[PDB]
């Protein structure tokens, strides 16, 4: 990763190339979203919002998804702060990073011309005696309720056509996610 | 000390006089606190306790930005005012707040346009012509 | 981890994200919960109460749990110190995660509108001779027992329902940690 | 990694070899195409972008190739950016490599005498139930036909030459690649 | 570990320098040769930079070298400074040791840390003579571990003996009551 | 790695040996031939040439070779630029490292007294169906062409006696390696 | 390693805690002594020589032992230079660690109340041929040997009883450790 | 180590000429030696040069690189033993500067033919072993031009490990003398 050096008359400003793109309000998601990734990506948003409350900040999105918990931390901050997030799809938003995808600021969400995303019901797992079965299946169940009905909020697709549709992995191109309602529209060059 | 300033003495002999403070990035940021006391009353009081009014003088002050500079400022992403409102945000950044609200108006000047360096050149060939002519040298560019 | 450069009059600073948000006395918890992440917490907790003794003091929790010794040591540098800590969930708060979060200031703790809160009894382990697994055992129920009092001293909660509650994993919304008395309102978007 | 002290007016900074080659809008790809490489990549080509929209942009290729999404993410951005691409295969490039070579602006697109470059159809593979194969098949097909459509139209040849040149790998010298069409001229030297 | 700015300095320091400068110790880890090593160098440094203010060691370990642990002991003891400690969490094997050779008086634990005490671990292996001299040795070291907390405690070498034959978990009260601290530190 | 120190009338500077070592134009390969390696040599001769574009350049090669198609790619690199570069075998050049030490100007190619250069055939491998390990062996077999050609061109040995005696491992001394017209003098101490 | 803030009448420097304590002409010996920790000692003594012919050097002992020629290197180094060296056990001096403690001034050789120092002869291996186990024996022996010598030369013992006391792992108090003759004096408190 | 004047504790020494091998003579190693010597041999060139010498052994190659480096630049290099040097650790100290090579009083130093291997077929075990046995024959010959022993005592001297003292160093011509102390 190279390192972008800015001259000015106090002093030398040394950025690696996404702190320099910080500097511009951009945030990168470009790896699996695990709970440093999320956490990151939090810190991020809030020092964005301190630095100017009111001007917009663009979340480019390349990431095979991830945890579900460290994506909703994510969710909930871009929906907490008053500036609105403009989502961009770079390549691909799988799993957790098309529901992010889906959750920038309406009219602001976007995909490059063929980038691709995909959704799917949260995947998890479980090892017990039947008991502790059962209370995984219920809550990975409450999770899968959760991003549906998310989803049917912020794309306007019926949740029972999320439920059907989720099911298996789905694949979609930029058009066809703009007709899905995930973004709003093709970046064209 | 048995010397005035150099500034103070030139405007106390020149009172209606055009005072050009050149470069002033460069110069270390404190040395504009004198200016303070000059913006809001016109007096500077030299060091023997003289008070030499500047109330009918024009203070200029000139301030670059190189070209690495105004380019890092530059907006990095998919898709004047502009120009403008990031030059004057950062020039915030080195002052002192009360010391540009002294300032009567900050202009920002534009990035030469291609057609104005064909005025600019006509305009210096044209006094160059003048000065020709007057020894009799008869010049004419295409 | 990015960089922020924040231009200031007394000069132009780099700050990592995370150092930048301890400037605003924010602490972000956002990993299994060790001893040397339990060190650097209490670390900087009292760094924050040196700086100003009265300036409330927000700690962000995004954690799967841990050690429970190293949360009793968060646990009793909250208590400690003077400023009140602010806790918010973001993620997850799970094990001694949300013990930490009920360890907030009266008032003071919050979680994002779909953050997820869960409390079991501790995990733990005994090898060797009858007389050792006894002595581990031991421990471990008085480590219960600990915890059981305490969030029922916090949560206002009967401590057999606490006892009963937290036998198997058992996982809270924000509205059901809050009427569970965890957290004390769920935070609203602006 | 070798630094250069290299610096105009001041002559204080340093930089090591890589950032010394952005300040040229020289960009380096010798990696296998990852996420990462291709976020940077990315990233990269965005900040040449700010810092002049008009100067045109190096882009050096010697992938053995890589993640087919994190090649559509560059091809992208390299058609989004204001700026001329040259794209300047040196050593190989294969799969994703010379999909990026071919990228590489109408006119600019280079090789070195004896670079290689090699086409071939995707790679991938499918687990679990007939189902979830059968999707998986659907989808790495409808990515190959989406590759031969892209090299169709930047290349100039039909679809079905290409479908038919990309059944093995293909192995073409400088010459042969300039003839396909992914290529616009070799580099002779001085 | 995050970068702290203190302003009245403007100057930048990482947590534990700057827990440092106060005369704050931190002992966060188990005790190895080269964690005692730096924790003698910081005692020793700390006695330069000023001879009689206290130190402070914040102790939250699970143990250790037994030789490292000494090699502290006897560095707390040489210096003129009174060493407090503070258990945070845990103080357990050495981490205990550590915690009653603080200073009468400046030995406290948090309401609810633990502290626990037991017999060495070590091993013997090889001949039947080179396993005599290990057990030898681990039994000298014992009786001097013994030796040291009933001087510190003024707890009987044979309760001492008794009582830590089995891993013997002690609250902050029990270790109150066992005199290993002097007080258990109440919040405001 | 240790550091250089040096005054100069602008102030004083701090190098590692390597970078000091390239201020000089000095290019040092003492590694395995790799696309790492290659990406960091390709750009050093890059920044090389942009720096100064007449002055010559010294590769001083101490490696056992590695990868056909990253030492293809300095060598291209090393042609295409216009500075002269010197190459010095420093003690072993083996397979790729003595091809890049074929590569340096006429009469500015050079070895140590008693450094060792080898010269072989380049490895591979095929793995799969039929027609795949055809292609694969088709692909080494014009690999070894080209290796011949430009060794032949450019020592002015016969094609013919190269593949002959590229057949094995071949171990050469600095004089039979000037003999052999590898290199065209050995550097005599002084 | 924690960094500290240290010429307080002026308070610019930073320091490390190692290089503060050989700003004060402390060498810590603090691991197992392998090659490159017996390089550094080397490379340090020869530091504080150079810095001053006069004043005495500390070294801290703390190891387990190591390579015994790079204890020797060590040793060695000690004779070699002009200043005293006092060595101080802090917490163990095992093999090579209390030969090394030995091998300081007369009468500036010292131990903790309740330091250790173990001594023991040199161990080896042997793997192969006859003759080759016969001479890695004879090597192994002649540098007991030279153990021993130093070890009779440097306490006063009879080589015969260093010869029997070393015949197994022997552990020596503090106090033993200064009738044995390894250490001058007991380092007691204020 | 940081010392303060601030150097890391090579970097000062190397101001001061000392160059450290204190490590297996692998290949980047000798490429680091290399580079100080020929910056050293820039920044003065008739100054003398210090080589501190305590490896177990390492590559021929990265050996006779070093070796050549000495022979070739302008100024005397001194080489000291300061703990042990074997197989090209012992060839590089005999390769000093005659007259400058010295060894501490209890360093040891060994001298044995060069390790290698070979696989496969018939040919290329037989070209392999010819090619260690010329690397042999150029190692014999060295040491038989800088210690002036006969090619034919070395030959027997290295055909197993051979263990030499400081004294049986200086007799042997490996190092000129033994350094006091003072
Ligand atoms: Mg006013």
């Amino acid at each position: 990763i190279p390192t972008v050096i800015e001259t000015t008359n106090r002093g030398e400003r040394a950025y690696d190339i996404y702190s320099r793109l910080l500097k511009d309000r951009i945030i990168m998601l470009g790896s699996q979203i695990d709970d440093n990734v999320a956490n990151s990506i939090v810190s991020q948003l809030l020092f964005l919002q301190a630095q100017d409350s009111e001007k917009d900040i663009y979340l480019y999105i390349n990431s095979p998804g991830g945890s579900v918990t460290a994506g909703f931390a994510i969710y909930d901050t871009i929906q907490h702060i008053k500036p609105d997030v403009q989502t961009i799809c770079i390549g691909m938003a799988a799993s957790m990073g098309s529901f992010l995808l889906a959750a920038g600021a309406k009219g602001k969400r976007f995909a490059l011309p063929n980038a691709e995303v995909m959704i799917h019901q949260p995947l998890g797992g479980a090892q017990g005696q039947a008991t502790e079965i059962e209370i995984a299946a219920n809550h990975i169940l409450k999770t899968r309720e959760k991003l549906n009905r998310i989803l049917s909020e912020r794309t306007g697709q019926s949740i029972e056509k999320i439920q059907k549709d989720t099911d298996r992995d789905n694949f979609l191109t930029a058009e066809e996610a703009k007709e899905y309602g995930l973004i709003d529209e093709v970046m064209v060059p | 000390h048995d010397d005035g300033g150099q500034l103070t003495e030139k405007v106390r002999r020149k009172p209606y006089s055009v005072i050009l403070f050149d470069e002033i990035e460069k110069a270390h940021p404190d040395v504009f606190n004198i200016l303070l006391q000059v913006l809001d009353d016109g007096h500077l009081t030299d060091t023997k306790g003289r008070t030499v009014d500047f109330r009918n003088t024009i203070i200029i002050m000139t301030s670059n930005v190189g070209a690495q500079e105004l380019q890092d400022q530059r907006f990095a992403g998919f898709g004047y005012e502009t120009i403008r409102k990031t030059m004057l945000k950062e020039l915030k950044n080195s002052f002192r707040p009360e010391f540009l609200n002294r300032v009567d108006d900050i202009i920002v000047f534009h990035k030469l346009t291609k057609e104005e360096l064909k005025e600019i050149v006509t305009m210096m060939v044209n006094k160059l012509t003048n000065r020709l002519s007057e020894q009799n040298i008869n010049i004419i560019v295409t």
